[PDB]
């Protein structure tokens, strides 16, 4: 996409902010994707760990 | 007519398998995608989900 926006409710308010930021979908090895598929070879990637500390 | 439906529901009955929904990873669901079908020219298009509607 072009533009990220967040939006939480309250209930009396929407609370949404956007920044208009570029965001973009980087493909691994050699075949371009929309997204990887369910088989398929490995390889090794870098990506944002999920642990809370 | 309910006839057919009563033959489509005479034996038949919902199954569990896995989707590859990556928001969670690999997920088993109910509602499991099998082979989406889209050949018609207005842009319709009908999918074979796996749960009895």
């Amino acid at each position: 996409g072009d533009t990220v926006t967040v939006g939480f409710h309250d209930g009396p308010n929407r609370h949404t902010c956007t920044v208009a930021h570029k965001v973009e979908f980087r493909p691994v090895g050699r075949e371009k994707y929309r997204h990887p598929p369910e088989h398929g070879v490995e390889l090794p990637c870098n990506r944002y760990t999920h642990k809370r500390a | 007519d309910l006839d057919t439906h009563f033959t489509q529901y005479k034996l038949a009955r919902p199954y569990i398998a896995d989707c590859p929904n990556c928001g969670h990873s690999r997920c088993d669901s109910p509602i499991a995608i099998e082979e989406v079908r889209g050949d018609a020219h207005a842009g319709v298009i009908r999918i074979q989900t796996s749960a009895m509607f």
